[PDB]
């Protein structure tokens, strides 16, 4: 049995929308209790120290704690796609000096897509690879991209990016196989994609 | 703040290696943490001051030494596949505890296994530019192993950040094999100007973790050594 409890998620949550985590833990006696954020491959940083019951802010964050119902909670108020991270709870129990870690919470902040343009476009290598790349882009937030079940044929999650300049974010996935059944029109089928998905030529 | 060395390591099964956590904070507690996929942190040791150290959740197989406040050893004698996972250092005042940046290590039976990323970089399609007045090229670093690589984009000299979007986690090249290989793929979308002005100098930067030079290597192909593998674009019209 678990001593800090967190939903794995992933919790999706709209871009502007209040991003809502939450954090159960069984010593009643604990006395620190902590949020931090963890981007992939990267190393936790401090977002909230709690102590007293009630609110605590510290810009957009909001930490939350009740000992009476054993819960403590973050709110990312105007959440942004670069919230998106793995949020760990941590709680330092009764007479404990170091702190004991929940298993983290994973938050998707999905952009909002204000003309989705949705398309599969082919890439050719700049230099020689036996890759064929297909890239599908500028879909709505909704759409959700599968792995293939087709051996040899790779396909990348999707994956947000932000062109801050012209204060313009958008999704795409990548395709690629050297196989010579692999075509652009054919490489997303395992995902549930808009018809009026552009494929040109 | 807290520095760990080193950032990466391969070690075959039974070799040794040492994990430094340094921090001039004058925090008198040190703690050393394993991260493995769908678990909490697990501590391994922990030291209350200057030559103590105690046991955290998971010390089996670790030896730690507390030489100075500044100072945290984390010794691994005989490496066993298991000890693979990602090891964090930390350091509080009093409770609150800053983290080093991690170690990745990977144990292997066999070293022949780890192979450096081939990286290409594919330009964007017309029809992109046409139809949006955009133009997203993408890199693919693939048969890559074990997932120790740093991607970075430069543009005309410089790391961008801006139009980038780069896998969180890399894919297997065969999910099956449990030491299946990997590919993680980026992009970065530029304006169709800023493309097809050829003044503009595109290159992924793949920065790969693998043997030390010091590693016996007998095989034909190159060592696959810490290395960064690069693929370059230019703009056109
Ligand atoms: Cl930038």
């Amino acid at each position: 049995q678990k001593e800090v409890e967190q939903n794995s998620g992933p919790l999706s949550v709209p871009e502007g929308a209040i991003a809502s985590l939450n954090c159960t833990y069984s010593d009643r006696g604990s006395q620190s209790f902590f949020w931090y954020r963890q981007y992939s491959g990267k190393s936790p940083e401090l977002i909230m120290s709690i102590y007293s019951n009630g609110d605590k802010e510290d810009g957009r964050f909001t930490a939350q704690l009740n000992k009476a119902s054993q819960y403590v909670s973050l709110l990312i108020r105007d959440s942004q796609p670069s919230d998106s991270a793995t949020y760990l709870c941590a709680v330092r129990g009764t007479g404990r000096r170091a702190l004991t870690f929940g298993s983290g919470t994973r938050l998707q902040v999905q952009p909002n897509i204000q003309n989705p343009d949705p398309a599969v476009y082919q890439l050719r290598d700049s230099k020689s690879s036996d890759k064929s790349v297909c890239l599908f882009t500028d879909f709505d937030s909704q759409t959700n991209v599968s792995q293939s079940k087709d051996s040899d044929v790779y396909i990348t999650d999707k994956c947000v990016l932000d062109m801050r300049s012209m204060d313009f974010k958008s999704n795409s996935a990548v395709a690629w196989s050297n196989k010579s059944d692999f075509a652009c029109a054919n490489a997303f089928n395992n995902s549930i994609i808009p018809e009026d998905t552009f494929f040109p030529s | 703040g807290v520095t760990q060395t080193p950032k990466f390591r391969v070690l075959k099964t039974g070799q040794s290696m040492t994990l430094l956590c340094a921090q001039d904070m004058n925090h008198e507690y040190m703690y050393w943490y394993r991260q493995d996929p769908g678990m909490g942190l697990r501590l391994i040791h922990y030291s209350v001051g200057e030559g103590t150290t105690a046991k955290g959740e998971v010390p089996d197989g670790y030896n730690v030494s507390r030489l100075k406040k500044q100072n945290f050893l984390l010794g691994l004698e005989s490496a066993a596949p298991s000890q693979t996972s990602v090891y964090f250092c930390a350091s509080s005042f009093t409770d609150t505890q800053y983290f080093g940046p991690g170690t990745r290590l990977t144990v292997l039976e066999d070293l022949k296994n780890v192979f450096p990323p081939e990286v290409a970089v594919f330009e964007p399609s017309e029809a992109e530019i046409s139809h949006t007045q955009k133009a997203t090229l993408v890199c693919l670093a693939t048969g890559f192993y074990p997932d120790h690589v740093e991607l970075s984009w430069w543009v005309n000299g410089k790391e961008v950040h801006s139009g980038v979007c780069t896998d969180p986690q890399p894919l297997k090249e065969q999910p099956a094999l449990n030491d299946s290989r990997y590919a993680l793929s980026s992009r970065l979308r530029v304006s169709a100007t800023f493309w097809q002005d050829p003044r503009n100098h595109f290159r992924c930067q793949v920065q790969f973790y693998g043997l030390s030079e010091n590693d016996e290597w007998t095989q034909d192909r190159a060592k696959p050594v810490t290395q960064i593998v690069s693929a370059e674009a230019w703009g056109r019209a």
